[PDB]
């Protein structure tokens, strides 16, 4: 107890946090700061040194910077029209560490994966797409770069990171939503995006884990995204014409109560065009909003009277 | 003078608002007189409450004709509205149940049977206590002895191990004409008493000759033996790749495992000689044990096979060889004699190992006396070998399980005597209590635990022993006073009694195995963390389970890491060799060694299952026991 409790000299008032810079193995590791201070001390106890992955932010002292510490920081057969295409996708993501007896005897090992677009978009068709990997497999889904943005500058450090767990969660399928990086500071985007792609094609990995990209437009990718960011395979997103939104509807209507006397045509292309989303939302307040009149059956009234704020959302403002 | 339209508008609107106990009064008093809407409203959901409530307060209040009159007719109200599964489940508190249903099943067979015996049986197994449970098995037995679907009668013969239903369903499976499958989970589903009760009942008549031709031996594996090696092909990598990394002395008892438990193809049986040779005392055991677990069919054959090592110049070859004539059959009982006529030498002679090999293997193959008659020399000979009392206890156990309400006899009355006689080698206290336990298994109202709690109760050898009948007492029931209980006693300062009583939450919520995963984990008493890796079990092995694999694979001490290939391997039977790698990366001492490879050879209530690894919880000793680590009957 008294060992345990005795080391609080160093973690006590003279305490700092800074970066890490690397960990050498002659048991001094070099850290660094907003202005780059390197010390070299021997290591102590509490710490890993071995699935830290040095390279972030760690515990620092106003002392000779002993390092005391370190601080941590709708199923793919429901939905119709894309039949071949989420039997493509699912025989194309769903050959790495399942099924494999036809996976090691070819001995090919793609490790670059599909690329999803979609003029839709909104994450409903394109997550339907992905949802196959959620059979059996560990969940991890990095939707788009937004956390790359919202955060501070610190640049691909935290897509290092999700490789890194990714690494520890190798039976996983990295999946990538709704790419934001140059579509919506932003000289930083161009960088780390070209160390995302570095980093994607495996400069230091292997067939380890698959990643799927997908967002709303294929032209958003840049030519330089092409050769080293497509080399699997590719996809083609048709319009709906009323045959996904006829099949998602279907699903939709498949756990409601509601007979055949709402039009369909006029919803699913109420304002312009839209397959699941917003039919999805007026769906869930179909169903609070039925709920509220004490009775399972929908109103032909209340169903496009609930319609009416959605309709009305989008073009006010 | 129409007081009853007075009354039912007072029960009307006292039923409407808000009322516990003014409800059913004058519904009790109006003698109700005088399928529709109304008729739903003021019966169905009204009398459903109301006599729900009504059956509740007087079942619990007291303990008259007035509840079995709006019972039954809530019986037949509910037999015309039809819905079985909730009205069911609400008067199921309130034999009552055997007349109700038996009542019911009149018609409905699939919707009362699997709805009601489902949830029912789930649920009854899980929240009612056992006197109830009984009723189900009384009543199932009726309405099931009389309709159809068989086998889950025998899951009723399963649970009441009760002779005239094997009977019945074997005059009535055989009146009502697959066979050799029947046979196989037949064989299966039957515990020790129920097949030697029904090989004594059907030795008597049988009717055909066929139920002592099938149900004896050689026919719950005729249909598997040849089937097993004509419809799997395993390859030859396996023997020569597995047969060629053994090394260091252990990995070729990790060799002897290969040989024991390799499988159809019998390349390494006979690669050559000088195998057994260059193996050590024990794994002169297991391998001369080897050609035994591979023979578990033709006895022509067993008896050609394992003549060559009988009455050898070495003694473990022929005792070893004798333990294979235990497992290569459990129904010949024909090589007992020339084991059981030399045991007299009681000091250090042959006699004891061929009496490990000899009192295990014929332990394995059987509850007769005359048995227990010859190894009562063998219990009071107390030799300075474990073994001797280990196979013996665990033998007598094995030959006891299952009895009627258990027995407080001179059996475990000798043994526990004998057991206090001298208070040495602590692991007679430790193995000794598990064919204690064994013999209080199969009891249903036995009160062998609180009489254990009367003379037993001594220093906590003895006291691991009652606690060990605490382990083995609680098979399972409707009893969270013994979960409450067991977070109370779990911290206790004893770090054994921890670790067996403890671990019995494996066997205790073994089929509820949605609350068997809890905190035990996050404390610092890895012996705990040890108890949840082996409370993961054998099941289907889900994320969950791998899950805590991925924590209590890396671990330092030779206990845990050589504690978690076992049931890693146990319970997964580019996922299966993929932890394999990570044992390679984690090794590369010798036990996680021939433990992770002993695992990849394990990759590839019934007692049968439940004895050899609650016995085999006891590894950390000395290589003795290694011997009798590979010969375990739990697997399938």
């Amino acid at each position: 107890e008294e060992e345990r409790s005795k080391v609080d000299d160093l973690r006590g008032t003279p305490m700092s946090v800074g970066t890490l810079e690397e960990i050498i193995d002659d048991n001094h590791a070099i850290v660094s700061t907003s202005v780059g201070s390197e010390h070299y001390v021997s290591i102590l106890s509490f710490v890993d040194k071995d699935l830290l992955e040095p390279g972030c932010s760690v515990l620092l002292n106003h002392k000779v910077h002993a390092v005391i510490g370190v601080l941590m920081d709708e199923t793919y057969a429901d939905i119709g029209g894309l039949d071949n295409q989420i039997q493509e996708i699912k025989e194309s993501v769903e050959l790495p560490l399942t099924h494999p007896e036809y996976y090691e005897e070819m001995g090919i090992k793609p490790p670059k994966g599909v690329i999803l677009y979609g003029p839709p978009g909104t994450g409903k068709t394109l997550l339907a797409k992905a949802v196959a990997n959620q059979t059996s497999a560990t969940f991890l889904r990095v939707v788009g770069s937004e956390l790359i943005q919202k955060y501070l500058g610190d640049g691909p450090k935290l897509v290092r990171e999700l490789f890194r767990v990714a690494e520890e969660h190798a039976p996983s399928i990295v999946f990538i939503d709704e790419i934001d990086a140059i579509g919506t500071g932003e000289r930083e985007i161009q960088r780390t995006m070209l160390e995302l792609l570095n980093q994607l094609d495996g400069f230091d990995s292997r067939g380890d884990v698959k990643v799927i990209m997908a967002t709303n437009r294929i032209e958003t990718l840049d030519p330089a995204l092409i050769r080293p960011g497509r080399i699997d395979r590719k996809i083609e997103f048709p319009l709906p014409d009323e045959k996904t939104k006829k099949r998602i509807f279907q699903i939709h209507t498949s756990r409601m109560t509601l007979a055949d006397d709402v039009t369909l045509d006029d919803l699913i292309m109420a304002k312009d065009d839209l397959s699941g989303a917003d039919i999805k939302a007026i769906c869930t307040e179909a169903g609070l909003m039925a709920l509220r009149e004490r009775r399972m059956k929908v109103t032909n009234e209340d169903f496009k009277k609930s319609k009416e704020n959605v309709l009305y959302k989008k073009q006010e403002g | 003078l129409y007081r009853p339209a007075l009354e039912e508008l007072r029960r009307q609107i006292r039923s409407s608002t808000t009322s516990m106990t003014s409800v059913p009064k004058p519904l009790k008093f109006l003698r109700p007189h005088y399928n529709k809407r109304f008729a739903a409203d003021i019966i169905s959901v009204l009398a459903m409450t109301m006599s729900g409530e009504r059956e509740c307060l007087k079942y619990r209040l007291v303990g008259a004709g007035e509840v079995a009159k709006e019972w039954q007719e809530l019986d037949d109200a509910e037999k015309v509205q039809r819905e079985p599964l909730l009205t069911l489940v609400k008067e199921i508190v309130p034999l009552l149940m055997e007349i109700e249903q038996v009542d019911m099943l009149e018609k409905d067979i699939d919707e009362n049977a699997y709805a009601k015996v489902c949830l029912y049986l789930t649920s009854c197994v899980n929240y009612v206590p056992e006197p109830e449970n009984s009723a189900l098995l009384r009543c199932a037995l009726g309405v099931f002895r009389k309709f159809s679907r068989f086998p889950e009668a025998l899951r009723l013969a399963l649970m009441l191990n009760d002779m005239e239903l094997v009977e019945d369903i074997f005059t009535s499976c055989k009146d009502v004409v697959m066979l050799g499958r029947h046979g196989v989970f037949l064989e299966l589903s039957e515990d020790v008493e129920e097949y030697e009760d029904l090989t004594e009942i059907m030795s008597n008549v049988q009717l055909n000759s066929n139920f002592l031709a099938l149900a004896r031996e050689l026919d719950i594996m005729e249909p598997k033996v040849p089937d097993d090696i004509y419809k799997t092909h395993l390859e030859n990598n396996r023997f020569g790749g597995s047969g060629s990394q053994v090394d260091s002395a252990r990995m070729n008892l990790a060799s002897s495992f290969v040989n024991g438990f390799v499988n159809q193809d019998k390349l390494l049986t006979d690669d050559g000689n000088k195998w057994l040779y260059k193996n050590k005392d024990h794994g002169m055991l297991s391998a001369a044990a080897s050609l035994g677990m591979i023979l578990l069919w033709d006895v022509d054959g067993g008896l050609t096979q394992i003549d060559k090592y009988l009455y050898s110049s070495e003694d473990y070859i022929k005792s070893g060889a004798l333990l294979a004539c235990g497992i290569v059959n459990s129904g010949v009982r024909n090589e007992c004699d020339p084991a059981l006529a030399l045991l007299s030498d009681y000091v250090l002679h042959n006699s004891n190992t061929m009496r490990l090999g000899s009192i295990f293997g014929l332990g394995l193959a059987y509850n007769r006396e005359d048995v227990l008659t010859l190894l009562l020399p063998v219990m009071g000979d107390s030799k300075s070998s474990m073994e001797v009392a280990g196979v013996t206890a665990l033998a007598c156990g094995m030959i006891a399980v299952g009895s009627c309400n258990g027995d407080v006899t001179s059996t475990i009355l000798q043994t526990i005597m004998e057991k206090s006689e001298t208070e040495l080698k602590d692991t007679y206290a430790r193995w000794l209590p598990l064919g204690l336990g064994l013999n209080h298994l199969g009891k249903g109202e036995a009160i062998e635990a609180i009489l254990a709690a009367l003379e037993v109760v001594s220093e906590p050898f003895r006291s691991f022993a009652n606690t060990l009948v605490d382990v083995c007492a609680y098979a399972g029931s409707g009893n969270v006073l013994k979960v409450q209980q067991l977070l109370h006693i779990c911290s206790e300062h004893f770090d054994s009694k921890e670790k067996e009583e403890d671990k019995d939450k494996k066997e205790k919520k073994d089929k509820d195995k949605k609350e068997a995963p809890a905190d035990m984990g996050a404390h610092q008493g890895v012996a705990v963390l040890g108890i949840a890796l082996i409370a993961m079990g054998e099941e289907i092995g889900a994320e969950m389970a791998l899950r805590t694999f991925g924590h209590l694979l890396r671990y330092g001490e030779p206990t845990l890491r050589r504690a978690v290939p076992l049931a890693l391997a146990l319970i997964s039977v580019s996922h299966d060799a993929d932890p394999e790698v990570s044992y390679n990366s984690i090794f590369a001492a010798r036990l996680a060694a021939m433990l992770r490879q002993l695992a990849q050879y394990h990759a590839k209530k019934g007692t049968l299952t439940l004895c050899p690894y609650h016995s085999d919880r006891q590894l950390m000793s000395q290589v003795a026991v290694a011997g009798l680590l590979t010969v375990l009957v739990s697997f399938l």
